[PDB]
């Protein structure tokens, strides 16, 4: 049976670390939209003086960490014990 | 009837534009 | 040539090459400066969003009643016999009547242009609701299709004809899971293809390549079982 | 040679079938033979294939060498089981098992049920344990399971001693 | 094999069975995966040079099993993952014997090379228990 | 026998169980290796070379060939 | 369904034995053949010949109970199965498994080397 | 066994027997078809060994001169954006600048 | 050569060894079976074909050595029901022998079980057993011609290597 | 088809031909004055006038070829030799007169 | 291999000796023999006509009569006068393929494909790395029919 085999792979969650900065990296080019409207808003908002309080980038950047922690959150939870999808479903 | 979703409001609830939401939820699935 | 190339796209060696993204937000941001006529005309944006059910389960409902009208204008209509008296009055219809044809064909569509929206407005719903969460994506495909499919056929065609239906469903779940959900005669990246990060030494790739390569020559069955001769 | 020596058994098969069988009604038992076990044997060829173009060898060492993915290991397993069931022959395939052993000649009638499936199972056998499969056989036990009710079932409704047997 | 002597015994050799742990064969098996090829290449090389040199008569017999060094040292700096050295001379001494017992095996008692396998094996294993 | 004497394996086996393989690999194994391995084989030369200057190259450690 | 208690004239239209043409017959003790019983042979060629007449009549002829017990019998053998497999894997117990423990090694086969 | 000359002879020997007792003609009629077809049978396969050992020998060489199309194929079908990639790079501006010697 | 199948799953492979990214729908043979197919098939993959087999025939003497073990045990309680009577059998029995009953019981040996299901630890513990019992009948030679196959002259040196070991160990200083 | 050298080197203009007296000539001199510089890759600018010579009388196509074969050649001198091709295939022939018994109980892999 | 001398009347067998299977060579490939003219005319063609087509032609003469013998065994319900002319009419097709396969080797010794007298100054050096061949060649009788073995 396969569960009393050893296992041939050794992950960085089996391992107790965390893969969290990896997949950061690695997930960042599904998302360059957004990192570049991110960019143009810190862009501009270096460009003009003392603007408003009520004009931020956090909304951009709430865009962008979005958009990237859509693809490291569910990928890193696959590999977590007690993650399992089930018996049958 | 229609949210835009890139406002920042999920399903037109507008109270929490501030802050990250939709991951693991709508952005996603955890 | 494709088949689902949105849903079936490698996201990350997309954005690697900086190849456009079918993700990419497909919308309209008018300013505060432009006339209610640009602020309405710029609401059409929603017709393009994906993630819009209402619109989806519309738009499916429209490919299937175009499916449907496709099939009843080429292998449906004439298949079945009319009545002759029937076809006399209608006949009759279309010479009284300064645009007749349009009403004929409105009559004879109807049936199948509205079984071609309720099976696709339904097969739609049933599949992103039922079947988008389940793990073995090819068994969760091909059971749909065949419960689908047995159902559909017991209803449109005949009760009795629901095996054949069954099985219909099964090659058809197994069809759209080998092209529509699987990038088969549809590859968007080179077999063998990889993006590299970590920032490592050209010479380190090198030995890196060097040990695979050693590895890859216990692939031939003369060099992994020793049956060389001396060369 | 494996696969090919087991599917040598066919032709002889159907010609005793066809031309030594006394009945009249065996021509159509031979036909139906000669499609069940043919179609057990696609099944088996598309398995063996597999194995060949996934590791291109010949040799059962070669397989302990080489490793099938999980999906790669179930489309194998469901089709040695079902091409070799239907060799067996396993419910709901064994109609041209009864027929034939209704109407063959009885010398081939104790060959048939003798020895052949015999060489199904040694097949199954032999292509099932060179192979890792990481999946439950609670499918196969029950197919196996039922096979047998199935078939104890009819015993009591068989006026026919030859058929008797063939359920047996 | 995978047996160690009783230190305290009533008899001479008197042993007790162990299992190495999980990460030691996943090692083992790997780098046995993947550095397989110069195994067969160190058998082959050893026959090839017993054909070539093993008669005394031969310019090239003093010259012994140098040619095989080479594979010798690819396959240590494979198993041990580039990590104890380029060459075998440079093994830890925790290893130095399992290393001498592989040397002798292989070449001075010209073993069939599953015994030459079972000894090298024996180094990394030293070498992995030492630094796991 | 004359037939079967071009290659060391069964006619039925080459015929069936090589598919989609070179002939070169399937008949030729050895020019096969050696001709796929002749970059590396003149790094491995250099390696060899500078080896004897006292200079060891890590880069090309792995590639010692023997067939 | 049931046999008829009244008698009843022997039949006129049965099916009978029918042999290959060009058959060589079967001659022991004596070839000695009697004549048939028209009832007994058409017992004999009656279940051979036997066909469903309406579509759906396989149900509801016998035991409609009965029937369906039958149909689900394999379904109700293989969740058996599962819940036998459940109660094994909560004691560690032999699982419905191909046990690839012998990795490829056939049973009591001969491996030896050529020179 | 070894001899394609004699494998071919006998060969010939049991076709003329074989359409002897298919024509339903006796055997040991037209007695000069056995030498005959072990003649013709014999120089056939003989030529056909001759000439599956030369078409071998050129399908090696059309091989190796296939490997280098298969290359400048998979060179050519990569999708675009992937020829400057990392992964292709190297071999890309191999063939089209190394490559280049004409 | 070894070869593959294509893959149809889009999912990302992220290898820290060599620092590539690759998704597994493209992937060829060699990454394949480098990536996909680098699982385990066997108690012990580290051990050669021949250590292997080595190995699975040890194991399957050891579960047939355990159910032997049970069978002895069958075989003494037996011969207890004969030799001692039914007035003072349980207390006799209860001292020594039901606890080694206890002890090889169904799940500690095979018995006639279909698998006897052992982890990968538990059976290199098995073949351990059986390498120690081995050990201990070869240092004396018990082997030939049961358990052994040697030739004459390896029965003579064997011999003189065991008369060796016995005076060795009988000139020795009791515990 | 579209990625095959060869069969877009016969493709060509109407109206054009390839002397190829010319060009084999002028190819002739070019390799051999290459042969005798006798170097690793084949540096062009180190046999001028012949260079010049061989491009003007031969086609790109026919160039092409060339220079794939000179490699393809370049390659197997490096990694053969005539006695020992001879050697490996009579070794490679007898050895096809036998068979090739499985490697039961291996030691690597 | 060597081949029978042009110009004499055995040099249209020298077409049958082939030291590849290959119907034609590749577009930059070297022809065996010196290129005498490589855009042969018509004429240049006819002009360099000689015995070696001569016996081409002298061969389908001597063998075209038995072939035109065996085509009209299948002749039947014709006169005397129509079996001549048919007869006549394929022996001249035949001939004429003589004449048309000696045209074939003139062309072929022109752009230098079968052997004209002529060798290269320095011989295309090839390694038989693939030869399943020679051994076979050399017991057999079909050395002389591939060129250099
Ligand atoms: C240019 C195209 C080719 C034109 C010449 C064609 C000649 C024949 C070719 C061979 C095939 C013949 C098939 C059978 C047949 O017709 O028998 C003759 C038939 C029988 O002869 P009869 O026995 O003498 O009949 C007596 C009466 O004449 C009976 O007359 P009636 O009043 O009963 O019939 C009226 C007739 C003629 O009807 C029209 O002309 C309708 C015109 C308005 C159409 C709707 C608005 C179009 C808007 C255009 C701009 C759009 C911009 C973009 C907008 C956004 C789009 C996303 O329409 C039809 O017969 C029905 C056809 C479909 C109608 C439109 C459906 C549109 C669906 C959505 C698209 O005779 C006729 O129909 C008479 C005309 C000849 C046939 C014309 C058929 C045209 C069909 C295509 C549609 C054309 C309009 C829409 C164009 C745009 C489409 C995208
Ligand atoms: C019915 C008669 C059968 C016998 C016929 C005669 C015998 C010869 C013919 C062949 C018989 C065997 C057929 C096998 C088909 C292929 C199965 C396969 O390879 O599965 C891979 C799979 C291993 O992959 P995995 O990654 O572990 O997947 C687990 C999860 O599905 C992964 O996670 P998940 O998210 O996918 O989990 C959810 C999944 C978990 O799965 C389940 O709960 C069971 C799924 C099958 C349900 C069948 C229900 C039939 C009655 C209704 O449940 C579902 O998807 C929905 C379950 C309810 C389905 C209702 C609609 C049924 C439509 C009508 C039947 C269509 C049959 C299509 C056959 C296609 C053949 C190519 O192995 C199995 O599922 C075990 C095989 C047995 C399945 C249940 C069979 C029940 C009936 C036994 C009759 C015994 C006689
Ligand atoms: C391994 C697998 C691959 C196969 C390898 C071997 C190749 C095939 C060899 C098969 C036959 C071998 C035994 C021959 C036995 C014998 O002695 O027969 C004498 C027998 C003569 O009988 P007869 O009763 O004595 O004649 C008196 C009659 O009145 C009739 O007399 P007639 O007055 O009407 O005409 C006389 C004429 C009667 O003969 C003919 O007319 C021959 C016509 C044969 C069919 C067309 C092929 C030739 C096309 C034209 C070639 C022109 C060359 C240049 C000519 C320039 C001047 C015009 O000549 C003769 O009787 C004297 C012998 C002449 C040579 C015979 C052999 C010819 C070539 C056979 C191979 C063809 C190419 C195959 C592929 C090769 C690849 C490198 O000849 C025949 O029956 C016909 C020729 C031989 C059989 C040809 C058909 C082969 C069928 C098997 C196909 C196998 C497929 C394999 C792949 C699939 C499975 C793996
Ligand atoms: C077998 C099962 C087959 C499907 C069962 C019914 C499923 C839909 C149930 C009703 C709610 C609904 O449709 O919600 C989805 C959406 C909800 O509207 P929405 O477009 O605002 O959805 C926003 C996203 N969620 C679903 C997360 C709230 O509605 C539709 O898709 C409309 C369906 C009818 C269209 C005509
Ligand atoms: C030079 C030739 C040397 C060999 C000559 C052998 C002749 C006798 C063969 C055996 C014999 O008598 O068979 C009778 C049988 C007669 O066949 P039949 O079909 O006429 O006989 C049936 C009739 N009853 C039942 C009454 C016998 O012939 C054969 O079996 C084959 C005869 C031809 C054998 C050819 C051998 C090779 C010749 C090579 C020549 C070059
Ligand atoms: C050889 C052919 C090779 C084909 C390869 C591909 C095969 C599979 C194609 C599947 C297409 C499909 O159905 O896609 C689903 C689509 C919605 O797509 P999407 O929005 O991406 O899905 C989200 C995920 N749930 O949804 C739809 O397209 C909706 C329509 C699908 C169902 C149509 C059913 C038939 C309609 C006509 C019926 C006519 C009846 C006539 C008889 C009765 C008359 C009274
Ligand atoms: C073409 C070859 C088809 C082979 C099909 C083999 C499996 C048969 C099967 O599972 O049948 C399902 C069963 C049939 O029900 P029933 O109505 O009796 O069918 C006769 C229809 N006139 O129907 C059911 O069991 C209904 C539930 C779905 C299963
Ligand atoms: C008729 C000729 C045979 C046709 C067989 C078609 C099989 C298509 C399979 C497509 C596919 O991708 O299936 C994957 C699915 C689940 O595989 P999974 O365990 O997720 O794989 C991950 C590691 N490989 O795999 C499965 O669920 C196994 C599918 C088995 C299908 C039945 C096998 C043939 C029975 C007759
Ligand atoms: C020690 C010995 C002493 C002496 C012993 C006695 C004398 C021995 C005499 C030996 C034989 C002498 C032969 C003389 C010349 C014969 C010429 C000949 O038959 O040529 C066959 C021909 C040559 O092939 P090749 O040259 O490669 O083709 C042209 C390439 N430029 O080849 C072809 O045409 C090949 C055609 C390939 C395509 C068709 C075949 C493959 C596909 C079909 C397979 C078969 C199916 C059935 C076909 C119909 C069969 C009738
Ligand atoms: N094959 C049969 N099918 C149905 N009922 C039968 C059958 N054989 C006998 N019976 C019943 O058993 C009884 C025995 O009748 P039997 O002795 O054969 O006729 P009789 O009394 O005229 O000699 C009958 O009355 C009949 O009802």
């Amino acid at each position: 049976s396969s569960g009393d085999l050893p296992s041939a792979t050794l992950s960085m969650i089996q391992q107790g670390q965390d893969p969290k900065e990896l997949v950061l990296q690695h997930c960042k080019p599904n998302c360059l939209h957004w990192e570049q409207k991110l960019k143009r808003c810190e862009a501009k908002l270096r460009e003009l003086v003392n603007a408003d309080p009520e004009m931020s980038c956090m909304y951009p950047l709430r865009d962008w960490v979005t958009c990237v922690e859509a693809c490291v959150q569910p990928q890193i939870i696959s590999q977590l014990v007690g993650a399992q999808k089930g018996r049958i479903w | 009837f229609i949210y835009r979703d890139d406002i920042g409001a999920f399903w037109g609830i507008k109270g929490y534009e501030e802050l990250v939401t939709e991951v693991g939820t709508h952005k996603g699935h955890n | 040539m494709e088949l689902n190339s949105s849903a079936k796209e490698d996201s990350h060696y997309v954005g690697v090459l900086g190849y456009p993204s079918q993700h990419d937000p497909h919308t309209l941001h008018p300013k505060k400066h432009d006339s209610t006529f640009t602020k309405v005309y710029a609401c059409r944006d929603m017709l393009w969003d994906h993630h819009w059910e209402v619109r989806n389960t519309l738009y499916a409902g429209f490919k299937g009643a175009l499916l449907g009208v496709a099939y009843a204008s080429g292998f449906g209509l004439i298949s079945k016999t009319v009545p002759s008296i029937v076809l006399k009055k209608m006949f009759r219809f279309v010479r009284n009547n300064n645009f007749g044809h349009i009403r004929i064909m409105q009559d004879l569509l109807t049936p199948y242009a509205l079984t071609g929206f309720g099976l696709g407005s339904v097969y739609y719903l049933y599949q992103h609701n039922v079947w988008e969460n389940r793990s073995n994506k090819w068994l969760a495909e091909v059971l749909s299709n065949a419960l689908f499919f047995q159902v559909a056929t017991a209803v449109c065609v005949n009760p009795g004809f629901h095996i054949y239906g069954m099985v219909g469903g099964i090659l058809f779940g197994t069809l759209k899971y080998a092209f529509y959900n699987s990038s088969f005669f549809q590859e968007k990246e080179s077999i063998g293809s990889y993006t590299t990060f970590g920032d490592l030494s050209e010479e380190e790739r090198k030995k890196q390549e060097y040990k695979d390569y050693i590895q890859f020559l216990g692939n031939y069955h003369k060099v992994r079982n020793g049956q060389l001769v001396d060369l | 040679l494996f696969f090919m020596c087991y599917e040598l058994l066919l032709i002889p098969s159907f010609l005793i079938v066809y031309f030594v069988s006394p009945s009249r009604r065996a021509i159509q038992a031979s036909l139906y033979f000669v499609i069940w076990t043919q179609l057990g044997s696609l099944l088996v060829l598309i398995a063996i294939s597999y194995i060949i173009s996934i590791t291109n060898t010949y040799e059962f060492n070669d397989l302990k060498y080489f490793n099938f993915t999980n999906s790669e290991s179930t489309i194998i397993i469901f089709l040695i089981f079902l091409g070799f069931g239907f060799k067996a022959p396993i419910w709901p395939f064994h109609y041209w098992l009864t027929k034939t052993h209704v109407e063959a000649p009885s010398g081939f009638s104790i060959y048939l049920s003798g020895f052949l499936v015999k060489t199904a199972l040694y097949g199954f056998y032999k292509f099932n344990t060179s192979i890792f499969i990481d999946i439950d056989s609670s499918i196969f036990i029950a197919i196996c399971i039922m096979g047998v009710v199935d078939s104890s079932l009819k015993m009591w409704g068989q006026t026919d001693l030859k058929k008797l047997v063939a359920y047996g | 094999m995978f047996l160690n002597p009783v230190k305290d015994s009533e008899f001479d050799d008197e042993v007790k069975g162990f299992v190495p742990s999980e990460g030691e064969v996943r090692f083992v098996a790997n780098k046995n995966k993947e550095c397989g090829y110069y195994l067969q290449g160190i058998e082959q090389c050893r026959r090839k040079m017993v054909q070539l040199a093993g008669d005394s008569s031969s310019q090239f017999h003093s010259l012994g099993f140098l040619p095989c060094k080479r594979l010798v040292d690819a396959h240590y700096r494979c198993m041990t993952d580039d990590k104890f050295g380029s060459t075998i001379e440079e093994v830890p001494e925790i290893g130095l014997d399992s290393a001498q017992k592989f040397f002798d095996c292989t070449f001075q008692q010209l073993k069939p090379m599953q015994s030459c396998r079972r000894f090298f094996d024996q180094v990394v294993r030293d070498v992995y228990r030492a630094n796991g | 026998g004359v037939w079967s004497n071009i290659h060391p394996t069964d006619k039925v086996t080459l015929s069936f169980a090589n598919i989609g393989r070179p002939f070169r690999l399937i008949y030729r194994p050895e020019i096969f290796l050696r001709d796929q391995q002749a970059k590396f084989i003149q790094l491995e030369k250099e390696h060899i070379e500078k080896s004897k200057k006292g200079e060891f190259v890590e880069t090309t450690s792995p590639l010692v060939l023997w067939n | 369904y049931m046999g008829n208690p009244a008698v009843q004239s022997p039949p006129k239209e049965f099916f009978n034995y029918h042999y290959v043409p060009d058959n060589y017959p079967d001659a022991l003790s004596g070839f000695r053949i009697a004549y048939r019983d028209p009832f007994e042979v058409q017992h004999v060629f009656a279940y051979e010949n036997w066909e469903y007449q309406y579509d759906g009549q396989w149900w509801s002829m016998g035991s409609l109970a009965c029937n369906v017990l039958f149909f689900c019998t394999p379904l109700f053998l293989y969740l058996i199965l599962q819940v036998e497999e459940l109660n094994s894997e909560k004691r560690g117990g032999t699982s419905n498994k191909f046990y690839h423990n012998n990795a490829g090694f056939f049973h009591f086969q001969i491996y030896d080397n050529k020179q | 066994m070894s001899s394609m000359l004699i494998w071919g002879a006998c060969f010939g020997l049991f076709t003329r027997a074989a359409a002897c007792k298919a024509s339903m003609i006796p055997l040991t009629t037209s007695p000069w078809k056995y030498p005959k077809y072990m003649i013709v049978s014999a120089v056939t396969f003989y030529y056909f060994d001759w000439y599956r050992r030369m078409a071998l020998e050129q399908l090696c060489y059309n091989e190796e001169k296939l490997e280098r199309y298969q290359i400048r194929a998979k060179l050519q079908s990569l999708k675009i954006g992937e020829e400057l990639s990392d992964a292709y790079r190297e071999s890309f501006f191999e063939h089209a600048v190394q490559k280049n010697n004409i | 050569a070894f070869g593959g199948f294509r893959q149809t799953d889009n999912s990302l492979i992220i290898d820290d060894r060599r620092k590539i990214i690759l998704n597994t729908r493209s992937l060829n043979d060699f990454q394949q079976k480098i990536y996909l197919r680098n699982f385990f098939t066997n108690y012990r993959p580290d051990l050669s074909s021949y250590d292997y087999f080595a190995f699975k025939e040890k194991l399957r003497i050891g579960e047939l050595f355990l159910n032997e073990y049970r069978k002895r045990i069958n075989n003494e309680v037996r011969r207890a029901a004969i030799l001692t009577p039914t007035s003072s059998l349980r207390e006799k029995m209860n001292h020594k022998i039901a606890d080694q009953i206890l002890d090889l019981s169904s799940p500690h040996v095979r018995g006639a079980h279909f698998q006897a299901v052992r982890s990968w630890t538990d059976a290199s513990k098995i073949v351990n057993y059986v390498e120690e019992k081995q050990t201990k009948i070869n240092k004396y030679g018990l082997q030939f011609p049961l358990l052994g196959n040697m030739t004459e002259e390896q029965c003579a040196s064997k011999e003189d290597e065991v008369y060796q070991r016995l005076l060795k160990e009988m000139q020795k200083p009791p515990k | 088809m579209e990625f095959s050298n060869a069969l877009l080197s016969q493709t060509k203009l109407p109206g054009q031909q390839y002397d190829y007296k010319r060009c084999f000539q002028a190819s002739n001199t070019h390799f051999e004055c290459l042969d005798s510089i006798r170097d690793a890759y084949d540096n062009h600018h180190k046999c001028p006038q012949t260079y010049q010579a061989w491009q003007s009388s031969c086609d790109v196509g026919i160039r092409r070829y060339q220079m794939d074969n000179r490699e393809q050649q370049k390659k197997d001198q490096l990694l053969y030799s005539k006695e020992q091709l001879k050697n490996y295939n009579a070794a490679k022939n007898k050895e096809a007169y036998g068979i090739t018994a499985p490697k039961n109980l291996s030691f690597a892999f | 291999s060597q081949t029978f001398a042009h110009d004499s009347f055995l040099g249209g067998l020298n077409l049958f000796k082939r030291r590849d299977p290959r119907f034609v060579l590749d577009q930059g490939e070297r022809p065996p023999y010196p290129i005498i003219n490589s855009n042969s005319s018509f004429v240049d063609v006819l002009s360099n006509f000689n015995k070696a087509d001569f016996g081409l032609v002298l061969f389908s003469a001597a063998i075209g009569f038995p072939l035109s013998r065996w085509v009209l065994k299948g002749l039947t319900f014709s006169s005397l006068n129509y079996r001549r002319g048919l007869f006549s009419s394929v022996y001249g097709g035949v001939i004429l393929w003589g004449l048309v396969l000696g045209f074939n080797n003139s062309y072929y010794r022109l752009n230098g494909f079968v052997d004209n007298g002529l060798v290269w100054k320095r011989k295309e050096r090839k390694l038989n790395k693939y030869d399943f061949t020679s051994e076979f060649e050399d017991n057999s009788f079909f050395k002389k029919l591939r060129i250099r073995d």
